[PDB]
């Protein structure tokens, strides 16, 4: 049986790693407050 | 180098360690330790 | 062929991913039936009256224990060496509360482990491999008989079986200690020889054959990858672990010979174990370990105590506490 | 050539026994480690630092002779032949305890030599050091049980002494005040000794039983020539029966060799390291929340709160006569028991 | 001023240099006697 | 290969051999003997004879309870067993 | 939340003992 | 051609001649009454 | 006393017995 | 590779890479030390166990 | 102050999985070049 | 619990006799090498 | 049971972020 | 001017099983300790 | 042990912009 053709590689450049950990560093502190009450 | 056959020595070891492992065998029930 | 030719051939496969063969055909749904229930009674099961005293020992995780103290307790004394199925009692509610799921782990699991020792053999011989795996394993084997079987035999309960947890493991070994002087019996110090002597030996030949790698690699790359699977060739030089080891003692304490080095690791640890599973098999039947107290006396009489009288001071403290409530009369025969 | 070049000439030489530079170490310390213990065990009483025979002598036998530990009232004292206390007087150094550190101080340093003769004998024959590297676990189990942990005690006296009974009662006195079952670090090294034994049975075993035919008897043990370059038995068929019988098994014979020194010796490390615990008193004795519910709850019983009473038991049913310097009076009335016994 | 510990203490110390120079002295002595030869 | 010495089966099946060692094994074994029966092992090493354990009338243990005063104590208790 | 605890550890072993085995590195003979 | 006294016969003889020794020592012990 | 000689009475002879005995093989013991 | 006015200032304590005296050098010498830090050891470690008893030296929480 | 236990638990979790999982296909796409 | 006595003694029974028909279907014969 | 409740965040970081760095090494070394 | 002592690092599957076996394993037996 | 969360998040947005700056992607021409 064949190997799956449909694969494909994943990519996440740094720019988008830098821009998603400040919106989820940003998103704890905007409900920490809340989740703590 | 040789003049005594080894199986010869070896018995009369071993029979020489048997009889000393035998004494204190013996020993365990005489005297002191027997606790009588 | 006809259909059962391809049933026998299909469970003899040397092909599937996991053996099954005619052990197998015992050994998966016992230790499934096992395995099953003793997930769920650990997790879920209720207090079990072990000493038939109506005294429940709590022992799963939603009745407060946690990985340690956590057991599935053995049944009540009061059953003593009848058979406890399910359908023998009147309700589940009857069967958790005098230990039942202990009676159905442990049978279906000595059942279970017997075939797959079986099946060592089995696929050893479809292999066209040497036959005697599987008298290694009979050890550990034997072992758990001992604990899970023959002691409750000889003591006539399954009640004094081994727990199945980690703290009640503990608690069987300190009772069995005040009632058979199991330390100063010398088939459980051939045990402490097996096994403190298999994790000598473990360590010595892994060590000496890690010595003695052949540099095949670089400094950056894990040393493990100058060996490759099926290799023709062997990775270390043997005779330099002789010659190193040769001399770290002197030249004949060292072996030579790859094949009799690898017999004396497989026999020194099964050796002992043997040993130490027919010491609680004999202590079953109250053939105990050296008494020697108060063998020493002096010339009027007064008893010099030795270390055994010391010993025997912590044996008398296990045996007046443990099972609190559960003697009547002041000898405890069984 | 020098005369230091010379000295090393003749202790490296190729003899019967290799001495090497770390002989003047282990060669003395090891000789009077034995000696030492043979001497007390056989002839040397405990009688005026513990209330015991432990001799021969007095009709003890080997399974309950012991050089047994000094006296509280010696603190952690070297108790040097010479020193303050037995005066140069080596009848009163015995009765007062002194084979004990003579034995546990040269021992300490005779282990010393004998790893350094491993480093010694590995660099001359050219071979790496992992041998010498895995006798740091017996190194860390002795200095951790029989010199760490009497320091930090009230002194060397709840050591252990050296005799085989006289460990078990080493052991039971673990169980009864420091409940060391329930402690992980014990726990671990049970895994790394019961795993490192596993490992020594199953890898005999599995060789042994995947040979190839390389000669024609029946005894296959005259089949190998440890000058030969061929692997005596198949890793092929070893890895498949395991993978089939088990799910898994060893593919990589360094990987498979390097596991198994690290099994043990990395469990006897674990053991050291509760025991520095212990030194302390610092023990994994009790679990707060079942304390908290049984206190309540007369009820609750696990197999956890069971063993404590036979700690209970252990403590006040051995302390009066195995730590005789406290002068523990128990009336009967006061022993813990249980209903009868 | 001098105590018996300290009297006891130089005792340990001149008996183990006494030790230690029989053992290099002894030693030093043999391997200048059978030497390996090149 | 020899480290070169005189190998070992061939030392004790030696005549030599045992004309040297049929006396000295014996005699050691003697010396041993009699530094027991000569009582002299126990004035050696200090260990307690069969009746030097109590004095005739006590129960409790001569135990060490200084640590300097230690030798004077064990030697007082000899005393009174007298 | 304790027992959650124990029995979330316990079931990711079990987890990993199928990816050991049925999605193991093949061993093969190079 | 061998020698007689060497390291190794110094070895042997360190532990073989105490033991021996030792060996009668514990034999007199057995005949010891209280 | 009078013990310290008898303990070593047959270690002494054990000794005089292999010295004489190998006393010539030991003379050899010259290069 | 990078100078620096901070280096070049540096640069000659970095310079006898694998310098060596001859032989033996001030072996004797470093061993002379030794064995008197030893027998310095032996006296710290004496005087607190206890073994050594100096005149006006109270090992005990009283000083 | 009086303050929800679990709020602890669960900012943690908050951060950490998600940045983890970021963290992994940063690390793993750095290789790739 | 009649009905389940019944289902489990035909299950044992049934595993039971796969268990030593199979061993008569010529186990011998189901090696690598010789097919006696 | 009154356990101690910074036990579940012990316990869960004790898990969380040597697994996590266990991953992404392994997921790194996959992708070249 | 790029740095000339980077290595690539690796961890194989075998050692991400291995070492998720240890920490899980190791949680469970510690958790019991931790929650006390 | 609420002020140590929030005040370790505003401590991780800081090392956050410190690497964002420093250490970014550099754009390149064309
Ligand atoms: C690894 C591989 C290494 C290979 C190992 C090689 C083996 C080397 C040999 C080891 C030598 C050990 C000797 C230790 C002697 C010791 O400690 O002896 C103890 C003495 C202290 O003496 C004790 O002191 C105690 C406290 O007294 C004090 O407190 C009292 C208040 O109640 C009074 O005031 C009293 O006068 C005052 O002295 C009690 O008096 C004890 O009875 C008395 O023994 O210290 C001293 O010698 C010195 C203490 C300074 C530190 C020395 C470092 C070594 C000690 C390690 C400790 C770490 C472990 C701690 C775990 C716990
Ligand atoms: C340093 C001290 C010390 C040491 C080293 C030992 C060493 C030992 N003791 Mg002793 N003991 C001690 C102190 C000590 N003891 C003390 C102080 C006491 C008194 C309190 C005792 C009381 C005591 C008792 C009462 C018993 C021991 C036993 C043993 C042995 C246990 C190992 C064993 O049974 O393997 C044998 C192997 C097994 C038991 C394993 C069988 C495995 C089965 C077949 C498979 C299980 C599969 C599993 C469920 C699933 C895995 C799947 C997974 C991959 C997912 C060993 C020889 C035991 C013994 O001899 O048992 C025979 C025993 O019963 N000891
Ligand atoms: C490797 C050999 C060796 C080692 C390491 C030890 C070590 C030890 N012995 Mg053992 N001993 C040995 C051989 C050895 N012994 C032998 C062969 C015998 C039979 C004679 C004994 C008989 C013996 C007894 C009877 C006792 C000991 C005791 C001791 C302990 C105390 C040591 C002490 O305070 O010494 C102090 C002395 C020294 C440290 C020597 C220092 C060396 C010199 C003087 C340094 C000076 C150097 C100088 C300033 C600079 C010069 C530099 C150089 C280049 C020239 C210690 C554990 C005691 C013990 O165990 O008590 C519990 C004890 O009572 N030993
Ligand atoms: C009780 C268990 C036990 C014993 C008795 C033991 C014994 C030994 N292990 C050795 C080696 C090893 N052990 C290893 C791993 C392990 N060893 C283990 C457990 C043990 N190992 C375990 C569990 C492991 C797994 C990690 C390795 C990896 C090695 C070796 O390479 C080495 C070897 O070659 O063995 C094959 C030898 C060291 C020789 C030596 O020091 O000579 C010199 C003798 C000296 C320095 C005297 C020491 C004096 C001792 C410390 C105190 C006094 C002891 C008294 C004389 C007797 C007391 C008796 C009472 C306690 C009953 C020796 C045979
Ligand atoms: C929640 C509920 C329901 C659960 C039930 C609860 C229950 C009680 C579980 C509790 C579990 C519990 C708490 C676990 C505790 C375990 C514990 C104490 C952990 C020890 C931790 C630890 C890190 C210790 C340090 C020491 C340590 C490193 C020990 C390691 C031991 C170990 C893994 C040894 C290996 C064992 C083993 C089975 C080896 C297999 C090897 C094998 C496949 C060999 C076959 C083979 C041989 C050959 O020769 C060749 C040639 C080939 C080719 C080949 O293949
Ligand atoms: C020749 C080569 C030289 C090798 C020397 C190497 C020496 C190191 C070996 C250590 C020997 C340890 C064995 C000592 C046992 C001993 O002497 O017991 C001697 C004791 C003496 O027996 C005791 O004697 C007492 C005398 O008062 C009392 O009579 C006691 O009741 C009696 O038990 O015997 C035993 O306890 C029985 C034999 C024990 C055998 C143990 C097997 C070891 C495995
Ligand atoms: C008067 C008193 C009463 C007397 C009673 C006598 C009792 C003595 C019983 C003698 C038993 C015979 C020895 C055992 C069989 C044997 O020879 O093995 C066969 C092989 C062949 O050896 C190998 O021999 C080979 C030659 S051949 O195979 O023999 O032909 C050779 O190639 C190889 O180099 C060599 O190593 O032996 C070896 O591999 C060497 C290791 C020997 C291991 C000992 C046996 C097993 C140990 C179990 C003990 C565990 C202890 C428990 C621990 C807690
Ligand atoms: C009062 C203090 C007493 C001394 C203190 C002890 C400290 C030193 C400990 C060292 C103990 C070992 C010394 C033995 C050396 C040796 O055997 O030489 C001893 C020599 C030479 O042996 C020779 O033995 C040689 C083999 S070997 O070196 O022994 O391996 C051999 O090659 C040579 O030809 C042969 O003549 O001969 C004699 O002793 C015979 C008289
Ligand atoms: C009562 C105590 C136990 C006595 C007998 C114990 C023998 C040792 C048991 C070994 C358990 C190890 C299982 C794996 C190890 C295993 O495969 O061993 C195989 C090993 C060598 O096998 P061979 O096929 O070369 O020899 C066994 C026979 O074929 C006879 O040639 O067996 C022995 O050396 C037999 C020694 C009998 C001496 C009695
Ligand atoms: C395998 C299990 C090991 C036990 C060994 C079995 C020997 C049996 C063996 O396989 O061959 C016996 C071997 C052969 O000797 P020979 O070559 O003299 O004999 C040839 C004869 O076999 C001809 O028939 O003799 C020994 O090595 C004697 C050992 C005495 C050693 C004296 C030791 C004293 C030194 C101290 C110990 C060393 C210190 C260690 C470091 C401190
Ligand atoms: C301490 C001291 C010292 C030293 C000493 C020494 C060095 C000693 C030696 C000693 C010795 C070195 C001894 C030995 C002995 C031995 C013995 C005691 C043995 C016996 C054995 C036996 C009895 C066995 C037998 C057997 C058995 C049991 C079983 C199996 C078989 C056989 C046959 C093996 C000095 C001087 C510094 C002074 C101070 C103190
Ligand atoms: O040791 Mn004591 O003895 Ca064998 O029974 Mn009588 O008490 Mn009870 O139930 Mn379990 O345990
Ligand atoms: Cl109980
Ligand atoms: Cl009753
Ligand atoms: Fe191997």
């Amino acid at each position: 049986m064949e190997p799956n053709p449909n694969r494909q590689p994943v990519e996440l450049n740094r720019t988008s790693l830098y821009l998603g950990l400040l919106l989820i560093l940003v998103l704890a502190l905007l409900f920490s407050s809340y989740f703590f009450n | 180098g040789g003049r005594i056959p080894l199986w010869i020595v070896a018995t009369v070891a071993g029979m020489g360690v048997i009889v000393i492992v035998g004494l204190f065998f013996y020993g365990a029930y005489a005297g002191l330790g027997s606790s009588l | 062929a006809n259909l059962w030719e391809r049933f026998c051939n299909w469970v003899t496969s040397t092909d599937n991913r996991l053996y099954v063969g005619w052990f197998g055909v015992i050994m998966i749904p016992t230790l499934l039936a096992a395995t099953i229930c003793f997930v769920i009674a650990f997790i879920a099961a209720p207090p079990v009256d072990i000493d038939g005293i109506r005294e429940p020992v709590s022992g799963s995780l939603l009745y407060g224990n946690n990985i340690i103290t956590g057991a599935v307790v053995p049944s009540s004394n009061a059953i003593g060496l009848h058979f406890y199925p399910i359908w023998e009692a009147a309700s589940l509610d009857e069967w958790l509360y005098n230990g039942g799921p202990y009676q159905l782990i442990i049978f279906h699991f000595l059942l279970g482990a017997s075939c797959y020792m079986g099946r060592q053999w089995e696929l050893s011989y479809r292999l066209g491999m040497r036959p005697w795996i599987c008298v290694a394993y009979s050890a550990p084997l034997a072992s758990a008989f001992a604990v899970f079987l023959i002691y409750p035999i000889g003591q006539g309960s399954f009640s004094d079986g081994m727990p199945l947890g980690i703290s009640g493991t503990f608690n069987f070994m300190i009772v069995f200690q005040a009632e058979h002087n199991i330390l100063m019996h010398p088939f459980h110090q051939l045990g402490v020889a097996g096994v403190f002597g298999g994790a000598l030996f473990c360590a010595m030949h892994g060590s000496l054959v890690t010595s003695s790698l052949i540099r095949e690699t670089t400094e950056t790359e894990s040393a493990n990858y100058g060996y490759k699977f099926g290799q023709e060739e062997e990775t270390y030089n043997i005779v330099a672990a002789h010659g190193y080891f040769g001399r770290l003692i002197f030249q004949y304490a060292s072996f030579n010979n790859s094949r009799s080095l690898h017999f004396f690791l497989a026999a020194w640890p099964v050796v002992g174990v043997w040993f130490t599973a027919l010491g609680i098999s004999t202590m079953a039947f109250n053939l105990n370990g050296f008494n020697f107290n108060h063998s020493v006396i002096d010339a009027k009489g007064n008893v010099i105590n030795t270390w055994a009288d010391i010993i025997n001071r912590a044996n008398l403290g296990m045996e007046v506490m443990h099972e609190r409530n559960a003697h009547n009369f002041p000898l405890d025969l069984a | 050539r020098g005369w230091f070049d010379i000295l090393d000439d003749w202790l490296k030489r190729d003899r019967f026994v290799f001495v090497g530079w770390s002989g003047i170490l282990l060669f003395p310390c090891a000789y009077l480690a034995l000696g030492g213990w043979l001497t007390g065990t056989t002839f040397v009483t405990s009688w005026y630092t513990h209330g015991l025979a432990s001799s021969y002598l007095e009709g003890c036998n080997f399974l309950t002779v012991a050089v047994s530990t000094p006296a509280n009232s010696m603190g952690h004292s070297l108790l040097l032949l010479w020193g303050p206390e037995a005066q140069g007087d080596f009848t009163r150094w015995c009765q007062l305890g002194g084979l004990w550190t003579f034995i546990a101080l040269h021992g300490a340093f005779g282990l010393i030599g004998f790893m350094l003769r491993q480093f010694e004998i590995a660099r001359l024959v050219g071979v790496r050091p992992y041998n010498a590297i895995a006798f740091s676990a017996p190194i860390a189990v002795f200095v951790s049980v029989f010199l760490i942990y009497p320091l930090g005690q009230s002194s060397w006296f709840f050591a252990p002494s050296f005799g085989v009974a006289a460990i078990f009662r080493f052991l039971l006195f673990f169980q009864g005040f420091h409940n060391w079952t329930l402690n992980p670090f014990h726990m671990m090294g049970v895994a790394g000794v019961l795993g490192g034994a596993l490992l020594c049975a199953i890898h005999g075993a599995t060789v042994e039983n995947t040979l190839f035919q390389d000669g024609e008897g029946a005894s296959t043990f005259r089949a190998f020539n440890p000058t030969q370059a061929e692997e005596t038995y198949s890793m092929v068929t070893a890895n498949r029966f395991w993978s089939q019988i088990f799910g898994i098994a060893f593919s990589n014979k360094r990987w498979l060799h390097f596991f198994m020194l690290f099994v043990p010796v990395t469990g006897l490390w674990m053991s050291a390291i509760g025991v520095v615990g212990l030194a302390l008193n610092l023990r994994s004795y009790d679990f707060i929340s079942q304390e908290i519910r049984a206190a309540e709850d007369p009820e609750f019983e696990t197999f956890y709160t069971k063993n404590l009473l036979l700690n209970e038991g252990i403590r006040a049913w051995m302390a009066p006569q195995d730590q005789p310097h406290e002068n523990f009076v128990f009336p009967e009335e006061v022993l813990p028991r249980g209903n009868a016994l | 001023t001098i105590t018996p510990s300290l009297k006891g203490f130089f005792i340990g110390l001149l008996s183990g240099a006494v030790v230690l120079g029989l053992t290099f002295a002894v030693l030093i002595a043999i391997s200048q006697i059978d030497k390996v030869q090149r | 290969g020899t480290t070169g010495e005189r190998p070992f089966s061939d030392i004790i099946t030696s005549v030599r051999y045992w004309v040297i060692h049929s006396i000295t094994i014996p005699a050691l074994f003697i010396a041993g003997w009699l530094f027991v029966s000569t009582g002299l092992a126990y004035d050696v090493f200090g260990t307690p004879r069969p009746d030097s354990y109590y004095a005739q009338e006590q129960r409790s243990i001569p135990l060490v309870t200084d640590r300097f005063e230690a030798k004077q104590q064990v030697e007082t208790f000899l005393e009174q067993l007298k | 939340m304790e027992t959650i605890t124990y029995v979330f550890i316990f079931a990711c072993i079990i987890a990993l003992f199928f990816f050991a085995i049925f999605f193991r590195e093949p061993p093969r003979i190079t | 051609s061998y020698p007689i006294f060497t390291v190794r016969w110094v070895a042997v003889h360190t532990l073989a001649v105490p033991t021996i020794f030792f060996l009668g020592a514990i034999a007199a012990m057995q005949f010891i009454q209280r | 006393d009078w013990r310290v000689l008898v303990v070593l009475l047959p270690v002494l002879l054990a000794a005089g017995w292999a010295v004489r005995n190998i006393l010539p093989y030991a003379v050899k013991q010259v290069q | 590779a990078r100078r620096t006015w901070l280096g070049d200032i540096l640069r000659p304590l970095n310079s006898e890479y694998g310098k060596v005296a001859p032989g033996w050098g001030t072996t004797p010498l470093m061993a002379v030390f030794m064995g008197l830090f030893l027998v310095f050891l032996l006296i710290i470690l004496e005087i607190y166990n206890s073994t050594l008893i100096l005149d006006g030296v109270n090992v005990s929480w009283k000083a | 102050m009086e303050v929800n236990q679990l709020g602890l638990i669960a900012t943690a979790l908050f951060v950490l999985v998600p940045s983890v999982f970021l963290i992994i296909l940063y690390v793993q796409t750095e290789s790739q070049q | 619990m009649e009905t389940l006595k019944i289902t489990v003694y035909i299950v044992v029974t049934f595993f039971v006799l796969l268990f030593v028909f199979g061993f008569l279907s010529g186990d011998p014969a189901r090696n690598p090498k010789r097919k006696d």
